[PDB]
């Protein structure tokens, strides 16, 4: 493919090209030719230069990651290598660890190995190390952030950026992300705050080429609408959407037609973890392994479950998989047991599932490609909302279909129904990847630690955001917009009349009166009687594509309830189609007409057609009626009737006839009558307008048009560059201070408090209502069982249907605890924060409370399974959540004495840690 | 002594299904499949290039 560099240079720098670069030694080398861009990116580490490589994920970015590790374990340097999410890390430490040796782990789960060379740890992780001015920090030369990218999650996305901001300008970067189209402006922001170079490496190489099919739900096959070469086929495309528009067990076909055609190892994407079960059922019918793998993977998997005891191995999640697996069927969500989700992704690597069903993070782990993908839909609720899939998410994911060795190329299927409109599905396809904006936001935990050290500032943070440098880099561009247009208006303002308000004011009054007849004539009650074959009738579809006058061939009650327009198909004869329109497409009931059918242009060819339409489509019905041919279909009767609209045309070239909606077709019901007359109260009034009958005319509108036009892009302008101003985000932190004055967390000097310094190292729950909590005393008195039940309420962030009913030991605190969150929500309120009261409290759930005190008194995992609709892995992944945030706990009692909040948090690990909550991991 | 409340107040009726208790769940692990399996793996059985791929 090819390759494109560019490099940020900081003010008067002396720069070498990179090209011209010679490394006098490896650092590690590989037992393959790299590929230039990787060749370019490892000159840069060479010289010690940070840089962003942007590219695929099977492009080979890890070679480049590689690099550094080598080069700085071979320097005796220190160097950390981030990533997104936990899960990722375990994958990346034990791949690491087997090559290098000197690798270590540090995640909010886990530690590993701490002092090593190499440490791979969360960005979180990260961030919490940096204000806690960890002495790791002052040894570390690099710092790898894998897909960097994610720094665009509006949530998650600040730790990112928080995180950069606060490395040493010592330390050097590689940035490894997706293609993304501004990596400049990324380059340039860490030139800037770091006050160093920054290169950017970007390709759009694929080592395997990716195929785009499209599948018509209840359709007999699959379309191809991208090939290898990246070429879009359009009319493979319009079949394609065709075939849905004229029209749970499709998935059973399609896998069966993957496996007979040899396409597997196939991923079958779905959004929710019952989607992803559901499926694998319908397919554990069929059989996808030999006896010998049965044997084999069985092995592996009595190996994994090994350390879990006899209890936990009867539980039917663990027993009733096997059967699943054994056929080559497998299964992946945030919902199964961690020790399920990791043999599985093993069983998967070594080739032993054919089929993986799994929810979309699956698609972010390490090295777990297949040869074919299927996208169940692309639809995904962000909780509380539906998102069409990003076409960059669509590219990521369909990523994962081709593996380098074995496959001439990944096959990408994407499911479609009916609710899918072309050019969504289009834009995914042809997906183009999303910049990379910043989604910082202040945060309390962020303030006050920044204020808790001595050379920061939130101020300074603000200062050096990349969301403040894609402003400061915006702003000027959109001044110049707004003076392009300004210049123009100012200029343009030359109207010659204010004659020409009265003229648009009548104008569009008669439009719209003269639409309000048309709702009337065209609705089914009046119309239907005047439809008769031949009639002329002027066609307008979506009131967008003008097809002028037609001719009525027949029509008839729509059979699937519709508006009264959509529940007549008249079928029309035009002449004034698009040549190339594929009308063979059209089906005799289907309004919805084929991409592609449109109207002829000023210097287009046109043919006849036959087009359904419904009566929204008429906007007017003339007094005339063709002869019709009596077979419509056959040869030239089309055509014939083309000729003689062309005749009546020619009989009326100032417009054919209308029929009169009063005088013809008896409409004469009060309220039409003196529509009429409004109608004809303008037009008079109109004729009095000294502009309608000059020359001026069209000079003078579209004078008027054009300022109104430029004055509403200036308002709207002006607007974005009002929002784009560091103001915004300074009142955020004025108002935020106001708070942690108000709740005693810092001086209103600006000068951290003793509560301050507590919720500083709080960063798994909500620090203030946790500290307020902790300060008031409500743990003073309680049991730890039931403080861990009252800290599930902070670690549980799922959504589920039951709630229990809490007896006095739980409900109390919870209540005590939502008295004070509402004391801070008021406290919120008081300092302009858009918050909503109510939403605040609840959103500290609780509906885990009598599964945590529970567990804590010594019950079973399978009671507290069946005390929940919560899914198991969803259990034991709040309940990890639940230990870190206690040992962060245990952390900040240590650090101001109270010895006896401590040994209560102590405690309480004691009581979670234990059993199926304990069990490691099989990658540790 | 009475079995019985005298209670004329109204209680604000609860947002989700009511979950099981700890009194009501035994630890019998083949129970999970009715009573948390449904609709999932471990549910319980009924048993108790070319334009065009054909689908074929
Ligand atoms: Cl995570
Ligand atoms: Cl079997």
């Amino acid at each position: 493919h090819q390759v494109r560099h560019q490099v940020a240079l900081p003010p008067n720098y002396d720069y070498t090209p990179i090209a011209e670069h010679k490394r006098v030694n490896e650092a590690r080398t590989y037992p393959f030719t790299l590929d230039p861009f990787q060749d370019t990116a490892i000159s840069c580490i060479d010289r010690g230069e940070s840089v962003l490589v942007s590219a695929h994920t099977s492009a080979g970015k890890t070679v480049v990651a590689e690099y550094a590790i080598a080069q700085s374990l071979k320097n005796k340097q220190r160097v950390i290598y981030t990533s997104p999410i936990k899960a990722l890390s375990n994958q990346k430490y034990r791949e690491l660890l087997a090559e290098f040796g000197d690798v270590g782990l540090m995640t909010g789960d886990i530690t590993i190995n701490p002092d090593a060379g190499c440490l791979v740890m969360t960005t979180e992780i990260l961030r919490s190390m940096l204000y806690r001015g960890s002495e790791v920090m002052r040894e570390v030369a690099w710092v790898i952030f894998d897909e960097v990218h994610y720094m665009r999650d509006k949530e998650r996305g600040v730790v990112w950026e928080e995180t950069i901001i606060l490395l040493p300008d010592k330390v050097r970067y590689v940035f490894l992300s997706a293609t993304i189209p501004n990596a400049m402006e990324f380059a340039e922001w860490i030139c800037k705050i770091h006050s160093q170079p920054c290169h950017i490496v970007y390709t759009n190489f694929r080592p395997t080429p990716l195929q785009h099919y499209l599948f018509p739900a209840h359709g007999d096959g699959i379309y191809l609408v991208v090939d290898e070469k990246s070429t879009f086929r359009e009319e493979n495309f319009q079949k394609a959407m065709a075939s849905i528009s004229n029209q749970k067990g499709d998935i059973y076909k399609i896998v069966k037609m993957i496996w007979k055609k040899k396409y597997n190892p196939v991923i079958v994407f779905s959004f929710s973890k019952r989607d992803c079960e559901e499926l694998a059922l319908k397919m554990s019918k069929l059989d996808f392994n030999s006896d010998d793998e049965k044997e084999a993977l069985t092995k592996i998997f009595n190996n994994a479950i090994a350390l879990l005891p006899e209890t936990d191995r009867e539980l039917p999640q663990i027993k009733h998989i096997l059967p699943l697996l054994r056929r080559g069927i497998g299964i992946h969500h945030s919902g199964l047991l961690p020790i399920l989700k990791e043999v599985i992704e093993i069983l998967f690597q070594e080739g032993f599932l054919k089929v993986l069903f799994a929810t979309e993070t699956f698609s972010i782990g390490l090295n777990m490609p297949a040869k074919t993908v299927v996208f169940t839909s692309v639809r995904k609720w962000d909780g509380q909302q539906f998102r069409w899939v990003s076409g960059g998410e669509y590219i990521q994911m369909s990523g994962r279909a081709g593996r380098r060795g074995l496959d001439d190329r990944g096959i990408v299927i994407m499911m479609i129904d009916e609710k899918m409109e072309p050019q969504v599905a289009k834009g995914m396809v042809k997906g183009q990847a999303d910049r990379l904006d910043s989604a910082f936001h202040l945060g309390y935990n962020m303030i006050l630690n920044l204020m808790r050290v001595e050379g920061i500032s939130p101020e300074f943070m603000l200062e050096h955001s990349f969301f403040q440098f894609q402003n400061v880099i915006s702003v000027p561009v959109m001044e110049k917009k707004l003076a392009e247009l300004k210049k123009d208006f100012d200029g343009i303002e030359v109207e010659d009349e204010e004659n020409v308000k009265e003229y648009h004011e009548i104008e569009q009054a008669i439009k719209g009166y003269r639409e309000d007849v048309r709702q009337v004539v065209t609705h089914p009650a009046n119309a239907l009687s005047f439809l008769q074959p031949g009639r002329l009738v002027e066609i307008s579809v979506n009131g967008k594509d003008n097809y002028g006058w037609g001719a009525v061939v027949d029509f008839a009650k729509r059979i699937n309830v519709y508006t009264d327009h959509e529940s007549y198909i008249v079928n029309v004869v035009v002449n004034t189609m698009y040549i190339d329109s594929p009308v063979n497409l059209l089906k005799p009931f289907n309004p919805t007409l084929p991409e592609g059918i449109r109207p002829a242009e000023e210097g287009e060819k046109s043919i006849c057609a036959v087009i359904p339409i419904t009566l929204d489509s008429i906007k007017s019905i003339g007094n005339l009626r063709l002869y019709m041919p009596k077979d419509i279909r056959a040869s030239g009767q089309k055509e014939t009737v083309g000729k003689s609209l062309r005749e009546v045309n020619r009989r009326f070239p100032d417009g054919i006839p209308v029929l009169d909606p009063v005088k013809n077709m008896k409409i004469e019901d009060e309220d039409f009558l003196k529509l009429m007359k409004k109608i004809d109260v303008l037009n008079t009034k109109l004729s009095s307008n000294p502009l309608t009958n000059s020359m001026r005319l069209e000079e003078l509108y579209g004078k008027y048009s054009r300022k109104h036009d430029l004055h509403e892009d200036m308002k709207q302008l002006k607007r974005k560059i009002s929002e784009s101003q560091a103001v915004i985000q300074l009142d955020d932190l004025r108002r935020r201070k106001r708070v942690l004055r108000r709740l005693g967390f810092c001086t209103p000097n600006d000068i951290i408090e003793l509560k301050g310094r507590v919720a500083c190292e709080i960063s798994s729950g909500d620090e203030l209502l946790l500290t307020e909590l902790i300060f008031n005393g409500n743990f003073n008195e309680l049991k730890p069982e039931q403080a861990a039940a009252l800290l599930s309420c902070f670690a549980f962030q799922e959504r589920c249907k039951e709630a229990p009913r809490l007896k006095p030991e739980l409900a109390e605190p919870l209540k005590a605890m939502r008295e004070i969150a509402a004391k801070i929500a008021k406290i919120m309120k008081d300092s302009k924060i858009e918050v909503v009261e109510k939403d605040y409290v609840e959103s500290f759930r609780h509906e885990l409370m009598e599964v945590v005190y529970e567990w804590c008194r010594g019950a079973t995992f399978t009671q507290i399974c069946k005390m929940t609709d919560v899914y198991e892995g969803s259990l034991i992944r709040m309940f990890k959540r639940l230990e870190e945030l206690v040992k962060e706990l245990v952390d900040v009692a240590n650090t101001i004495g109270n010895s006896s909040l401590k040994e209560k948090m102590e405690a309480v690990l004691k009581l979670i840690h234990r059993d199926i909550v304990s069990a490691g991991s099989l990658y540790l | 002594t009475a079995p019985f409340v005298v209670d004329t107040a109204p209680t604000t009726p609860p947002d989700k299904l009511v979950a099981p208790s700890i009194e009501e769940v035994n630890s019998n692990p083949n129970e999970l499949r009715a009573l948390r399996g449904q609709g999932r793996y471990f549910g319980v059985s009924d048993d108790d290039n070319d334009d065009f791929i054909s689908l074929s």
